[PDB]
């Protein structure tokens, strides 16, 4: 799967709190963490559904 | 966490919540009918929660009302954060009284070493909390963050860390002897050492916020 499926969450710099999800991949599955609002990265997605096509594997 | 304390009930009645199904940024009511907070914290669809305390549960002091229009500084930059403010008209005019009210805009920019009041539910946010800072000199902000500082931003905070405004508080507010001067934007990580809060420097902002509050 994508390289970036496999990088932690990254909240960012900013100090907004916004609920996105990411693929856990030692987990196996996509989860939420907190977004910062500003600077996402690839492992970012706003639903499981995006998250899961995207890195599902 | 934070490092703050719980703020007193309603004693920072211009604070706002912003919610679009749950609390993700912060305001302040700087008239019956407006809200200034942070660019970065644009949504399409966002509800104003004054009067708040323990934004978990129905006090009896709130007020909800939904944002008719919201302008971003036309400047704003989403990658730099420079010029990170924005203006939210409210759909009526809000009830004033002692747990809702306003706060003034800046006379003047306040100098470093100034002690403000920075205000937000960034902690499961659930008591409003309360911090004491100075205003930072300019030189140890852009010594903190090499290349990144312009001078509509400010560092607010210690230079030690310990204390500082984190997720969930942007677009909160930071007042200094009873004015605006500055609106949580960004940092690196929070509370870090050599790492203070940045924040949008309001008082380059007054003459654009209202001329756009008389045309909107
Ligand atoms: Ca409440």
């Amino acid at each position: 799967r994508p390289d970036f499926c496999l990088e932690p969450p990254y909240t960012g710099p900013c100090k907004a709190r916004i609920i996105r999800y990411f693929y856990n991949a030692k987990a196996g599955l996509c989860q939420t963490f907190v977004y910062g609002g500003c600077r996402a990265k690839r492992n970012n997605f706003k639903s499981a559904e995006d998250c899961m096509r995207t890195c599902g594997g | 966490d934070k490092g703050g304390y719980t703020c007193q009930e309603n004693s920072v009645p211009y604070q706002v919540s912003l919610n679009s199904g749950y609390h993700f940024c912060g305001g302040s009511l700087i008239n019956d009918q407006w809200v200034v907070s942070a660019a970065h914290c644009y949504k399409s669809r966002i509800q104003v929660r004054l009067g708040e305390h323990n934004i978990n549960v129905l006090e009896g002091n709130e007020q909800f009302v939904n944002a008719a229009k919201i302008i971003k500084h036309p400047n704003f930059d989403r990658k730099t954060l420079n010029n990170d403010i924005m203006l939210i008209k409210l759909s009526s005019p809000v009830k004033l009284n002692a747990r809702v009210a306003t706060v003034a805009l800046p006379s003047s920019c306040a100098p470093a070493g100034t002690q403000c009041l920075i205000s937000g539910w960034g902690n499961e946010p659930d008591l409003l909390k309360c911090l004491d800072a100075p205003l930072l000199p300019q030189a140890d902000c852009e010594a903190s963050y090499p290349g990144k500082i312009t001078d509509n931003m400010v560092c607010v905070g210690f230079l030690e860390g310990g204390k500082d405004s984190c997720q969930g508080d942007s677009g909160g507010p930071v007042v200094c002897n009873g004015e605006l001067q500055g609106i949580v934007s960004w940092g690196y990580g929070c509370a870090l050492p050599d790492n203070p809060g940045v924040y949008t420097k309001v008082c380059n902002y007054v003459d654009w916020i209202q001329d756009t509050i008389a045309a909107n």
